């Protein structure tokens, strides 16, 4: 599923990301745009044999199990397929495990380089939330 | 190297006077960070109009692409910085540049509902029918987000 911005903002709000570890909602919407272009089915193969899955491009070495990645840790204790659902619940729950404190969104290099410090309020404006 | 790193940091941070001294002292106006950002990308991203102009007057590369193909115009359009959008276009920015995701600046402005920027891009030759990676035009994006005002602009084009 390809979300629109306001549709994704509403879903991320529904799943409790607003102010999660102190990060206002627009941070997560911004991160999703840069990571996946709002596409829940986004996948990216990495040279290290892992793959990034879903709307937040969560990695199969550290976070989810895809059964083909050497050195799997599976810290979210989830099959990576759950991260390709049209329902963002599993991606949100894994993102919540990745972000364990107020610097955890550094888990996304694109968020650090393109969202942090910007007007994240704009990402949730106009959405009738 | 040293000064280029400091220039990138000063441009991102909006440190106009530090940008000025670093340029006077020989910093590379097109220094890259690990993400492939130049100082112009970072000043455009963060809305620092005066730094954008200083960089451009020192020969900044107006169409530099970062590691994901975004140009300074992409970042300024997404972040609602109208005056920066105008100066970048004045200095030769490609109004129809496609990043690696397949977005043009018009797509990015439409996602965010930046009405005035949409109008500037169109006036400067943006392709109103350009489709993103998923076949969406700016109009489709505006309908997606229930943005009546933006839809009204693009519907008649």
């Amino acid at each position: 599923k390809v979300f629109g911005r306001c549709e994704l903002a509403a879903a991320m709000k529904r799943h409790g990301l607003d102010n999660y570890r102190g990060y206002s909602l627009g941070n997560w919407v911004c991160a999703a745009k840069f990571e996946s272009n709002f596409n829940t089915q986004a996948t990216n193969r990495n040279t290290d044999g892992s793959t990034d899955y879903g709307i937040l491009q969560i990695n199969s070495r550290w976070w989810c199990n895809d059964g083909r990645t050497p050195g799997s840790r599976n810290l979210c204790n989830i099959p990576c397929s759950a991260l390709l659902s049209s329902d963002i619940t599993a991606s949100v729950n894994c993102a919540k495990k990745i972000v364990s404190d107020g610097n955890g969104m550094n888990a996304w290099v694109a968020w650090r380089n393109r969202c942090k410090g910007t007007d994240v309020q704009a990402w949730i404006r106009g959405c009738r939330l | 190297s040293d000064l280029g790193k400091k220039l990138l940091e000063a441009a991102r941070a909006g440190q106009d006077d530090e940008v000025r001294i670093l340029m006077a002292n020989g910093a590379d106006v097109n220094a890259n960070d690990e993400y492939g950002s130049t100082p112009l990308h970072l000043a455009a991203l963060m809305g620092h109009l005066e730094i954008v102009e200083v960089l451009l007057k020192n020969g900044a590369d107006v169409n530099a692409e970062d590691t994901v193909g975004d140009t300074p115009l992409h970042l300024a359009a997404l972040n609602g910085h109208l005056e920066i959008v105008e100066v970048l276009l004045k200095y030769g920015a490609d109004v129809n540049a496609r990043d690696s995701w397949g977005d043009t600046p018009l797509h990015l402005a439409a996602h965010m509902g930046h009405l005035e920027i949409v109008e500037v891009l169109l006036k400067n030759g943006a392709d109103v029918n350009a489709q993103d990676k998923f076949g969406k035009t700016a109009f489709d994006i505006s309908i997606d987000n229930g943005n009546e005002d933006l839809a009204e602009i693009l519907q008649k084009l």
